[PDB]
């Protein structure tokens, strides 16, 4: 009703577009521009104070991103199928320092995504529900957000039952993966300051952006 | 945060 | 009858009870002691082989512990409880050098807790949930330990329903606590990598050994 | 890891 899976499904489906560190940061970049033009498709997310939409985005993108590149390379052996058409081998994440994060990837996300057939309904929902991420810090109305996030998994809840009533431990088994998210999020992210820190790899100016105090 | 607002805007 | 929530409510109560960087510390180190039999009296946990056991403690403590501390400060006003009968002021916390992460548990997690007034049951299945870990690097038997973590879940779920009829959404919210408990989990490692390193608090042996490789 | 074995264990 207030918060249709069919809508967040919809906001899905409307953004499906050397050194593999560049590419992904060069990936992110060009994906950040089609999670704002996403995130204005969340039922609800336009009409938040302009504020706190920066403040979901900015505390979420990093989450929002993997989740998608993850659900994006279900179909690939051991890869991440970036949204510009390029594939990150495992290989080539291990030769350029970042295999440990890579195979968290693969291990946590992408793989259990492909294990459980994860659909884009069950994934737009589960990235509905980081962005709306009641513990960021400034929001001007948490409540608010909080409930928003109580619809998202309301919704996404009733949509399992329905659509997999054979499968009733389903719903929790999708909210399970937000700790790995989380945690893989923060990891990609501490390894992203450091790549910036050291001026090491090119970065473009909205990844930039979300990298600024 | 220059980008993200703008392109908020429309 | 597989995973009993009666089971795993006996297992928290039966471990219930001048730097503060220091106390905190302190009581690590002793609850630690109190985690592994805690562990022992979860359901099936004492039945995974040797090295599983150890790898589920190792990957889980910190986050376990911090669930611990936080719901046993539910009755305090702007603060922590640690296990020896010592609280930790927030102030104290800032005048520390820890202000921010300390403030981070009680908003995110105290704070949480207190307004769902989560209840020891709903904590031990968490806790539960948190000790079987199926992303664990090393596990001789990922699946049997994201089987066991079903149960625990299903169990938790069952109980939320039959004993908070009127909150359909509990069992969720309880498990979307989990993402910022991974995130404090991991700062507050951090933190202590950092205490560590530059050697200006006393580390007692099981922390340190937590704290080692 | 000697201290958790050695609790685990018994
Ligand atoms: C592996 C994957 C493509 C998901 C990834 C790796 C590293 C990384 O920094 C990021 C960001 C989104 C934070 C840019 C994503
Ligand atoms: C605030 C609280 C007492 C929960 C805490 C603070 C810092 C900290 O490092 C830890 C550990 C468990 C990692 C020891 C706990």
């Amino acid at each position: 009703e207030d918060m249709p899976v069919e809508r967040i499904l919809e906001a899905e489906l409307a953004v499906e577009p050397n050194d593999p560190v560049t590419n992904i940061c060069q990936a992110a970049d060009k994906q950040l521009f089609t999670l704002v033009e996403w995130a204005k498709r969340i039922p609800h997310f336009s009409e938040l104070p302009l504020d706190d939409q920066v403040i979901l985005l900015r505390a979420g993108w990093n989450e929002l991103l993997i989740a998608s590149f993850s659900h994006r390379s279900i179909a690939v052996k051991d890869g991440i199928l970036l949204a510009t058409g390029l594939h990150v081998h495992r290989n080539s994440a291990h030769s350029a320092g970042v295999g440990a994060i890579f195979d968290r990837v693969l291990t946590e996300l992408v793989s259990k995504m492909r294990d459980m057939q994860m659909d884009k309904t069950e994934l737009g929902c589960l990235r509905a529900i980081v962005l709306f991420n009641p513990d960021s810090k400034g929001l001007s109305n948490p409540a608010e957000v909080e409930a928003l996030r109580e619809k998202v998994y309301a919704s996404l809840e009733a949509y399992c039952k329905h659509k997999y009533p054979e499968q009733p431990g389903r719903f929790a088994k999708l909210l399970l993966r937000l700790p790995a998210l989380r945690s893989i999020g923060l990891k990609c992210l501490e390894h992203l300051f450091f790549f910036k820190l050291i001026g090491d790899t090119p970065i473009d100016t909205f990844l930039m952006e979300m990298l600024e105090a | 945060h220059k980008i993200l607002h703008r392109l908020l805007q429309d």
